[PDB]
């Protein structure tokens, strides 16, 4: 997210077994690491 | 030689020199306040 000039990340370990990447399971997000870090950010590339 | 100088000049230090003579050590520490939250804070006061 982008908030207020704070850049807030969220996320969540959780075990699969079906062959669906994203399963019916429902699980909730508990938050990692806020950063305060005041940036226009309106683009994003991931990395491999 | 003649018409080129050396861009540096070395400094004579040495226990019986002078006052004016005599080496310091100087540090700046500078402020600056952008549009981003504050990250560096004074103490905050806590009672029991």
């Amino acid at each position: 997210k982008n908030i207020d000039g704070y850049f807030k990340i969220y996320s969540k370990h959780t075990p699969i077994n079906l062959v669906r990447d994203l399963p019916q399971g429902f699980s909730a997000l508990e938050p990692l690491v806020d950063l305060p870090i005041g940036i226009n950010i309106t683009r994003f590339q991931t990395l491999l | 030689g003649f018409n080129c100088y050396f861009p540096l000049q070395s400094y004579g230090f040495q226990p019986t020199n002078g006052v004016g003579y005599q080496p310091y050590r100087v540090v700046v520490l500078s402020f600056e306040l952008l549009h981003a939250p504050a990250t560096v804070c004074g103490p905050k006061k806590s009672t029991n």
